[PDB]
């Protein structure tokens, strides 16, 4: 079976700059090399086939070249909306086989998060649990410190974070941090605070409520 | 007759060069004065896939019709019960790369009616003998054939 | 418009088979080959096989020969992939994808079917409000469900700008939890109704939850 070695595994690039992805087959595959773009949550989208032919409606900035083992995919001037995993696929040999993919990530200017805190609903507290949620909206870069403080005591081990994929339209991330307490523990304390440290902030931002 | 090899093109020059099918003149559009140059092929021994359900794959230049009709005969002689099949002809829709001879009604992508991929090398040889100006074993799934302009 | 519509997500016990479906519309279904593609963490994209509806021909990747069966029902324009004797290595997204007679490469793809192989029972989520500068944030906490996935829309797909649905986190309970948030004009709060539309197909859970100050 033919092995497709795709490099690099990832790329960080600014809007307007060039992306060059390489795909090397373990044996010659003529020009039977296809490039796909997989945006997060979506199926792969066909961009280039027969190594260099753009699919109907694919923009000019996407090109491909090569014949035999060594293939190149280029985005001449990358756009914010081009963030995706790109894959090559050969179909010279049966079975068709795919490369491991190249993740293309967009570098943009620093953007500070907008911060929001949400207390647990009365509906959830009824059921014996308190989830406290801290939202960091539309920031760059992804690195951020989110610290919970309960009556000014810094918490550990009782929170989990999730980060969105990069936004296709402003190249930012968003992040949730959820603090999980028993109703009993929640009810022992008054002040619930989310403290956010980020490159784009002059000093840390705290959002808090009193229970 | 020897079949063409996979990815082989005859003659051994690029499609739009002087000794093959020559220069792309320009895209033919339905509304246009140049549309009248295209003539429909309703040969009952040619299968048209009609991907777009418009009958556009039947509209082709006089030379394209003449070479396609000769190939229809040689396909039936080669493999009794089998017919020439056109998957793509004249392209109103940008489904081929820029300056495709499909946009001029001067090119067809073809198979045998039974879609027996093993016949396609010999189909391509038949297309050369029928007098197509350029023949290209472009994929496992089809042979690409074109003609010179009128 | 060509469309491949796949069947919903599946929770399946190890040892058991699953059969997933792919319905084509917007083209003559019989005329194009239909391929199946697996996407896992462990092996990225893998081609499973092809069925040619027009001939009934099937070609399997040898790696899937003992695992996969491809069939078609022409009268319903539906292709099926049966996966037999499941193990955890079968947990993945499965796609159907067509070619258009230019080679074994794929212009139109189904949306994918997530198959989770597990002994654990399905559990539907609880949906709680995240109650609400010129900008306000609100949301839905979608807590304690199994397996993936869940979908979240706002105002039945009417509100897409400013929505962020977070990736699920696996809790120590072995249940998933996620939040979906949206930033709206502060002004449009007393005014406009905000409803999160939560669907967890494996548990037949549908919640259309109203989030208010």
């Amino acid at each position: 079976d033919i092995v497709m070695t795709q490099t690099p595994k990832f790329l960080l690039v600014s809007a307007g700059d060039k992306v060059t992805i390489t795909c090397k087959a373990s044996q010659s595959v003529s020009n039977d090399l296809t490039w796909y773009q997989q945006k997060p949550g979506q199926s792969p989208k066909l961009l280039i086939y027969y190594a260099s032919n753009r699919y109907t409606g694919v923009p000019d900035r996407f090109t491909g070249s090569g014949y035999g083992t060594d293939f190149t995919f280029t985005i001449s001037t990358v756009q914010a909306e081009d963030l995706a995993v790109y894959f090559c696929q050969q179909d010279y040999g049966s079975p068709p086989t795919f490369g491991g993919g190249t993740k293309v990530e967009i570098k943009r200017t620093v953007a500070a998060p907008s911060v929001f805190i949400f207390p647990p609903s009365d509906e959830q507290l009824k059921s014996g649990t308190a989830s406290v949620v801290c939202l960091l909206n539309n920031f760059y870069p992804r690195e951020a410190k989110v610290q919970w403080k309960v009556d000014n005591a810094l918490q550990s081990g009782n929170s989990q974070e999730s980060v969105t994929e990069q936004d296709s339209k402003d190249s930012t991330y968003s992040l949730s941090s959820t603090l999980t307490l028993s109703k009993a523990d929640y009810e022992k304390h008054k002040v619930y605070a989310c403290e956010v440290t980020h490159q784009g902030l002059s000093s840390p931002v705290t959002k808090s409520f009193n229970r | 007759l020897t079949p063409l090899a996979y990815k082989q093109f005859i003659p051994n020059v690029a499609e739009k060069t002087l000794g093959a099918s020559g220069r792309y003149e320009g895209k033919i559009s339905r509304n246009s004065e140049r549309f009248k140059e295209l003539t429909p092929n309703y040969n009952p021994d040619i299968i048209f896939k009609d991907e777009e359900n418009t009958g556009a794959d039947r509209l082709m230049t006089q030379r394209c019709k003449d070479k396609l009709n000769a190939l229809a005969i040689s396909v039936m002689n080669q493999w009794p019960g089998v017919k020439l099949r056109v998957t793509e002809g004249w392209d109103e829709d940008g489904h081929h790369s820029e300056e495709s001879l499909h946009y001029e009604g001067r090119a067809v992508d073809i198979t045998t009616s039974d879609r027996d991929r093993s016949k396609y090398g010999m189909l391509a040889r038949l297309a050369v003998e029928a007098g197509f100006d350029w023949v290209y074993y472009e994929s496992k799934a089809h042979i690409h054939c074109s003609v010179k302009a009128e | 418009q060509v469309q491949l519509q796949q069947s919903g997500p599946e929770l399946v016990r190890p040892g058991v088979s699953v059969k997933i479906s792919c319905k084509g519309s917007g083209y003559t279904f019989i005329d194009e080959a239909l391929h199946w593609v697996k996407q896992s963490h462990a092996e990225s994209l893998e081609w499973i096989g092809v069925i040619r509806p027009y001939s009934g021909e099937t070609n399997y990747n040898q790696k899937f020969k003992d695992k996969a069966t491809m069939t078609v029902d022409i009268s319903s324009s539906t292709a099926y992939l049966e996966l037999a004797r499941l193990t955890s290595e079968d947990s993945a997204i499965y796609y159907c994808a067509r070619d258009w007679e230019r080679g074994d490469f794929f212009d139109y793809w189904g949306q994918g079917t997530l198959v989770t192989v597990s002994s654990a029972s399905t559990k539907g989520p609880s949906v709680f409000p995240l109650a609400p500068g010129g900008t306000a944030a609100l949301g839905c906490l979608v807590k304690d469900y199994f397996p993936e996935p869940v979908t979240v829309s706002w105002n039945s797909g009417a509100l897409t700008s400013g929505v962020h649905t977070f990736p699920a986190v696996l809790q120590s309970s072995g249940l998933y939890s996620l939040s979906s948030v949206v930033t709206v004009p502060s002004s449009s709060l007393g005014t406009q109704t905000y409803i999160c539309n939560v669907n967890h197909k494996p548990s037949n859970t549908k919640v259309d939850k109203k989030v208010e100050p």
